[PDB]
């Protein structure tokens, strides 16, 4: 087709993707061609084609176009300069109050009109944070995405990278609210902040681990029912490090921001709305605006 | 310099849909089954089928193309 | 969510009348073809005809989804249905069988709907043998992208059924006149059936059909819900409003009464003529 492959971008599971120029038009766009054998089109170039024609939002990813053959197909993007995680893991960028509250409000922003839609995105992590070079964060990799409000529909599982998952999806629950988004909002944070992944387990249980040392073992008043999601095993009582012991170079903002994000109850933590209308995203200092924010020169 | 909130404005073309907290005050959770404890546990309430419903009932509804 | 949806965009036309230019187009659009790959012979179908072969074949669409294990939901098959109406929009149905693409419109339905059911449960549905069953599924795979193209990659599909579900919470809710408004499910069901089988899922948006089949139950019913649509919608507030939501609940009765199945002797010779375009061309 009307694309010249200029780059190799990376890979994902499903797909791997490249840098092209529309002969038509100067976009620059990141290909993501699908890879294989009778099953026909793949279920995942089809969850972000039926998905994406439907939102238009400054903090989604556009889908531009899409084109195959037989059961070959590509998603065409605007090329994104970076990614979040990127940003992260670059030693010399330092990320300013301004900055972390730049990048989320730009997130809370995409995910709001995105639970208005009632799609949860599921696969909330820095690397699905693309930032373009006029510095607007969009979610990305909407191939795990899925419709939520509808009771007579069980959901899986294992959506979200171990790292940026919930509790209530290690412990393995069938039906999720934007909880399973939020929780990943506040493992993103506690990243810009620490500029390491908070919780980095290596199985699903020692992220359980991992989460309860760090923010307690959930007691029954702070998530009643916990206790009937299929999967819950019950833990030793851990102190949980005071927010402020982890992160003490935030103010109580911040941290009132935080600790609504990292509620264990899924009901009771914070909505995309009810985050941005917080005091943190009003409060001095206001968020760089999207111009300024730190471009990795490599 | 401050971002100030506002709230998305998305033409429904509609009816007005009453607020999520506000459907069980004006009770319409009473026509919708019960979530179940394991649904609540995971952040799903009947109070989100009942929204959803209801927009969807609302959407579009004095549209014409 | 409907209102910004690309089937309010895209895919809901202002008349009939629209839909009819369309699909005489899509089938003087194929003469061209045929003549050139073959001529202006008997061979060809009226568009006429071809919605008949369309209404049939859409029948066979609601067979194949009644009768599928494991089950199917009313989601699957109404975006089913309405890929199907929506492919033979632009496409005439002597270029691509209906017969195909029916059972493409089922596959690619099962998958964006998330319904999940392999390729092999898939056509174990097909009365056929192994032979005819597993040679289906090549034309259904050959056929799956070129039906999602000419849908323009709009998948979503906003049906009736979940306004359906909404207008009856409203209804027990804040219209206590009608003191038990599930009962007219069944009689709204079978009108949403029927307003199924005519154009009107490209004309009226999924509340206003949900609404014409309650309310057209109601009046069925002996019951009168004025004070429903003045004062619990408030358009006893807004006027002009009321007046074009009666206006397009009205339009939609038309299209249930002015609608006539495929007539059997109709469908056999036609379902002839369309083989003998299939057998060439
Ligand atoms: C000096 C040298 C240097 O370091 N240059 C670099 C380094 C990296 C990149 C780059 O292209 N980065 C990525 C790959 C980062 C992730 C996002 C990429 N853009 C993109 N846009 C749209 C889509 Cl849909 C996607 C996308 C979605 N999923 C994936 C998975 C894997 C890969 C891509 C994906 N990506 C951009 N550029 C330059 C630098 N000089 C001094 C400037």
């Amino acid at each position: 087709k009307r694309y010249e492959k200029l780059d190799f971008l990376g890979e994902g599971q499903f797909a791997t993707v490249y840098k092209a120029r529309d002969k038509n038009t100067n976009q620059i766009v990141a290909i993501k061609k699908i890879k294989l054998a009778k099953d026909g089109i793949n279920r995942t170039a089809l969850r972000e084609i039926k998905l994406l024609q439907e939102l238009s939002h400054p903090n989604i990813i556009g889908l531009l176009d899409a084109f195959g053959h037989k059961s070959n197909i590509s998603l065409v993007f605007d090329f994104m300069e970076t990614d979040l995680e990127v940003i992260i893991k670059d030693n010399s960028l330092v990320l300013t109050p301004s900055h972390i509250k730049a990048y989320m409000l730009m997130t809370l922003q995409g995910l709001e009109y995105l639970h208005q839609h009632w799609i949860l995105h599921r696969d909330l992590k820095p690397n699905n944070l693309l930032l373009d070079e006029n510095g607007v964060l969009k979610l990305a990799d909407f191939g795990l995405a899925k419709s939520f409000g509808s009771p007579n529909r069980a959901y899986t599982h294992q959506v979200v990278t171990r790292w940026y998952r919930a509790p209530e999806l290690l412990f393995g629950a069938r039906m999720y609210g934007v909880g399973v988004d939020m929780w990943a909002v506040g493992c993103i944070l506690a990243e810009l902040l620490l500029r390491v992944p908070f919780l980095p387990g290596d199985s699903d249980l020692d992220q359980l681990t991992r989460i309860f040392e760090t923010l307690g073992t959930p007691t029954e008043e702070q998530w009643p029912d916990m206790c009937s999601l299929p999967d819950y095993v019950t833990f030793k009582s851990f102190p949980g490090i005071p927010l402020h012991h982890i992160f003490s170079a935030a103010g109580d903002d911040l941290l009132d921001l935080i600790q609504g994000l990292f509620l264990f109850n899924p009901c009771a933590r914070i909505t995309a709305t009810q985050a941005l209308k917080m005091k943190y995203f009003s409060n001095r200092p206001g968020p760089t605006p999207g111009c300024q924010l730190p471009r990795p020169n490599c | 310099a401050l971002y100030e909130y506002q709230p998305l404005q998305i033409e429904t073309y509609g009816p007005h849909v009453p607020e999520l907290e506000m459907l069980g005050r004006l009770g319409y959770l009473n026509h919708v089954r019960a979530a179940s404890p394991q649904d609540l546990a995971g952040g799903y309430t009947s109070s989100l089928a009942c929204h959803r419903a209801l927009q969807d009932a609302f959407s579009g509804l004095f549209w014409q193309p | 969510m409907y209102h910004n949806s690309s089937q309010k965009r895209h895919w809901t036309f202002s008349s009939e009348e629209q839909l009819a230019r369309l699909r005489a187009d899509a089938n003087r659009k194929f003469r061209c073809k045929a003549v050139a790959n073959g001529p202006n012979d008997p061979v060809f179908l009226e568009p006429h005809e071809e919605m008949t072969l369309c209404k049939y074949y859409e029948k066979r669409l609601l067979e194949f989804c009644s009768v599928f294990k494991p089950a199917m939901p009313r989601s699957v098959v109404g975006t089913a249905c309405m890929y199907f109406k929506r492919f033979y929009l632009n496409n005439s149905v002597m270029e691509y069988h209906p017969r195909i693409i029916m059972l493409t419109c089922a596959f690619l339905a099962c998958k964006v709907d998330e319904f999940n059911v392999s390729s092999p449960q898939f056509v174990g549905n097909l009365r056929e043998s192994p032979l005819g069953q597993e040679k289906a599924l090549e034309q259904i795979l050959e056929y799956e992208l070129l039906l999602i193209q000419q849908l323009n990659f709009h998948l979503i599909v906003h049906n009736p059924y979940r306004p359906f579900e909404g207008f009856l919470i409203d209804l027990k809710t804040r219209y206590p006149i009608l003191e038990n408004p599930e009962i007219l499910r069944k009689t709204a069901d079978d009108f949403l059936n029927r307003i199924a089988l005519t154009d009107a899922y490209l004309l009226y948006t999924p509340s206003q059909i949900a609404l014409t089949a309650i309310l057209s139950s109601a009046s069925r019913a002996g019951i009168t819900m004025e004070s429903y649509l003045s004062e619990s919608l408030m358009l006893k507030e807004n006027r002009t409003c009321l007046s074009q939501l009666l206006d397009i609940m009205k339009s939609m009765r038309n299209l249930v009464k002015k609608y006539e199945p495929p007539r059997s002797e109709e469908v056999a010779v036609l379902k002839q003529k369309l083989e003998r375009c299939h057998s060439a061309e």
